[PDB]
RNA sequence: GACGGAGCCAGCGAGUCUAACCUUGGCCGAGAGGUCUUGGUAAUCUUGUGAAACUCCGUCGUGCUGGGGAUAGAGCAUUGUA
RNA sequence: GCCCGGAUAGCUCAGUCGGUAGAGCAGGGGAUUCAUAAUCCCCGUGUCCUUGGUUCGAUUCCGAGUCCGGGCACCA
C-alpha cells in the first residue's frame, strides 16, 4: 500500500546475500552456490567441496 | 554557488601551490602503547577460588 | 538603430525556434548522451515540476526572475523550455540558487552546483 | 500487530488446518506462498502466537519454522470456535 | 623495435526455468555496435575458444623519431531507473 | 622613575646584498606496542609590531611611535 519505502533491487551488491547469513559482502557467486566466503569455509565439507591440492 | 566557487580568491592550486607544507604530512607511524601490551589495565585480577572453580 | 544584437544558436537553431520547437526536437539536434537518456525512460519524469516551474514563471511579479523552485533532480538536462528559470539545484545539503542561461542548454543540473568546497592547504 | 480481523483469520486457520508453517525473512513480500496474505503479517502473527506460548519458533539459513504447539491449539480452536477434538496435522492421513 | 600486410598455434574454465545465461551463422555499420535468425541445462552448442608473445615480406632509419601515449577538445554507441 | 633589551608562525627564538621567510617548543597525525610510553618518522603554520621614510629589490637599510624586557622607590 505505501508507494515509499522501496528502490530497485535488481542488482548489484545490494541484490543479493549470503543464503546462509544476509551478509551483502564477499559473496561466492560461482556455480550458483551464493554463499558469502566466511561461511562457505565452514559449509564446503557439507556441500561437498574438499580439500585436495 | 558555483559563482562563489570560481570568484573566490583563495582558492584553486597557484594558491595552494605557494603555501608551506605542514610537518604532520612527513611524518611517522605513531605507535602510541605496545610495551604494555603484556600489562593489564583493569586493575582488577582473578582470583585462585574462582579460577578453581571454573577449571 | 536595427540590429537588437543578434540572438545564440544551439547548433546553428537561434532561441525563437528552439523555445517553441519541443523537448522532442531538441534533443534531437542535442549530443549523444542526451539522445540516448531522452531515448530510454519516457514514462513520467521531470513531471510536476515544470508545471510548478511554469506556474511559477506566470506567477512572476513582471519583469523579474521567477521565484526559485527547488528540486534534487541534480540530474535533469536541461532543455529550451526551462529557459530563464530560477532552479534551487541541491548539493547535499542546500539548494544553490540558480538561473537557467540559453547557453546552458544539454548540461546536467548538478554541474551548476558545486557538491564540495574547494579545499585551501596549509592556510590558518 | 496492527492487521484487519481477516487476514488474522487466514492465519489463524492456515495455522490450526496445516499445524506448521514456514516463512522466509523477508519482510516486504506482500504476499506469502500459501496464505493469502504480506508475509510481514505471517511473521508477525506467528512471532506473537508464539511469544505467548502457543508456538514453537524455529529459525536456521534465513528461514523461520513455526510449530504448532498443544497449549496453542487449545487457544486456536478457541478462535475459530470450533469443538473440541477438531483437528490438527493431528491424524495419520490415509495409512500413508 | 614500432607500424603495416601475411603466416598461424594453447591449456585451465563457464554458461538460460519457470529464464533471458554462453552465443555460432545472415545482413547493416569506418568503428564501437545494431538487427534477423540459431545451437547449448553441454566431451553434443559457443569452441579447434584460429589467445598473445612468436614466424615471414614490406615501410621507417636514429632524429623525444614513425619510440612513448600522459593530459585535453569535439562526435558516436553500449550497461543501467540514473 | 631611568637606562638596557627586544619585536617575524600560538609561543620561544633566527635572518637577509634587499630578492622569495625560517628553525625549536607547542600543535595535529602516523610508525613501531595485546595496549600505553620511550623511540622513529609524517603533516600543518605565518595581519614580518605600529609607524612613516630610504630604495631597480627591503621582513630584511633607516627614522618616528606604541607594547613591552632587564636595572634603579621625583636633588638646575
Ligand atoms: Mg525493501
Ligand atoms: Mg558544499
Ligand atoms: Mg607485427
Ligand atoms: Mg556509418
Ligand atoms: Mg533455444
Ligand atoms: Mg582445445
Ligand atoms: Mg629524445
Ligand atoms: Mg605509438
Ligand atoms: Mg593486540
Ligand atoms: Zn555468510
Amino acid at each position: 500500500e505505501n508507494v515509499w519505502f522501496s528502490h530497485p533491487r535488481r542488482y548489484g551488491k545490494g541484490s543479493r546475500q549470503c543464503r546462509v547469513c544476509s551478509s551483502h559482502t564477499g559473496l561466492i557467486r560461482k556455480y550458483g552456490l551464493n554463499i558469502c566466503r566466511q561461511c562457505f569455509r565452514e559449509k564446503a565439507n557439507d556441500i561437498g567441496f574438499n580439500k585436495f591440492r | 554557488g558555483n559563482e562563489g566557487a570560481i570568484r573566490d580568491k583563495t582558492a584553486g592550486r597557484r594558491n595552494n601551490r605557494s603555501k608551506d607544507v605542514t610537518d604532520s604530512a612527513t611524518t611517522k607511524k605513531s605507535n602510541t602503547r605496545r610495551a604494555t601490551d603484556r600489562h593489564s589495565r583493569t586493575g582488577k585480577t582473578d582470583t585462585k577460588k574462582k579460577v578453581n572453580q571454573g577449571w | 538603430k536595427k540590429r537588437v544584437f543578434k540572438t545564440h544558436s544551439y547548433r546553428g537553431v537561434d532561441l525563437e525556434k528552439l523555445l517553441e520547437m519541443s523537448t522532442e526536437d531538441f534533443v534531437k539536434l542535442a549530443p549523444a548522451r542526451v539522445r540516448r537518456r531522452f531515448a530510454r525512460g519516457m514514462t513520467s519524469k521531470p513531471a510536476g515540476f515544470m508545471k510548478k516551474l511554469r506556474a511559477a514563471k506566470l506567477a512572476a511579479p513582471e519583469n523579474e526572475k521567477p521565484a526559485p523552485v527547488r528540486t534534487h533532480m541534480r540530474n535533469m538536462i536541461i532543455v529550451p523550455e526551462m529557459i530563464g528559470s530560477v532552479v534551487g539545484i541541491y548539493n547535499g545539503k542546500a539548494f544553490n540558487q540558480v538561473e537557467i542561461r540559453p547557453e546552458m542548454l544539454g548540461h546536467y543540473l548538478g554541474e551548476f552546483s558545486i557538491t564540495y568546497t574547494p579545499v585551501r592547504h596549509g592556510r590558518a | 500487530m496492527l492487521m484487519p480481523k481477516e487476514d488474522r483469520n487466514k492465519i489463524h486457520q492456515y495455522l490450526f488446518q496445516e499445524g506448521v508453517v514456514v516463512a522466509k525473512k523477508d519482510f516486504n513480500q506482500a504476499k506469502h506462498e500459501e496464505i493469502d496474505t504480506k508475509n510481514l503479517y505471517v511473521i508477525k502473527a506467528l512471532q506473537s502466537l508464539t511469544s505467548k506460548g502457543y508456538v514453537k519458533t524455529q529459525f536456521s539459513w534465513q528461514y523461520y519454522y513455526y510449530t504448532l504447539t498443544e497449549e496453542g491449539v487449545e487457544y486456536l480452536r478457541e478462535y475459530l470456535n470450533l469443538p473440541e477434538h477438531i483437528v490438527p496435522g493431528t491424524y495419520i492421513q490415509e495409512r500413508n
